């Protein structure tokens, strides 16, 4: 009326396994910055005077 | 001709000569050389501006 429900032992299994090789890859760098125009002249009076049209 | 006439008249040649200089250089400025030889960096003023 007992010595009973021997456990089994672990098998251990399901592992996903990938195996590794050398691989040639080229890398990269994401740097900060503002962007600018081209050309930009800001117009400035060669004379004196007032501004009449 | 008198040896005054030539000296005065070759005083006024050689002042024409160096106010025709004084014009040259002037020229030489509105094409700005690079005073020493290296790495110039960026443009920090671009074409269309005004310079003083």
């Amino acid at each position: 009326c007992g010595k009973s429900e021997a456990p089994p032992p672990a098998q251990t299994p399901e592992v996903g396994i990938v195996t590794l090789e050398a691989q040639t890859v080229t890398l990269n760098t994401e740097l900060p910055g503002r962007t600018n125009a081209f050309r930009i002249a800001e117009v400035r009076p060669q004379v004196n005077g007032i501004i009449l049209k | 001709v008198s040896k005054q006439q030539y000296a005065d008249a070759n005083a006024a040649y050689l002042q024409s000569k160096a106010a025709v200089e004084q014009a040259r250089i002037n020229l030489r400025y509105t094409k700005v050389l690079s005073p020493i030889s290296g790495r110039i960096g960026r443009s920090a003023v671009t074409e269309g501006a005004l310079v003083t």
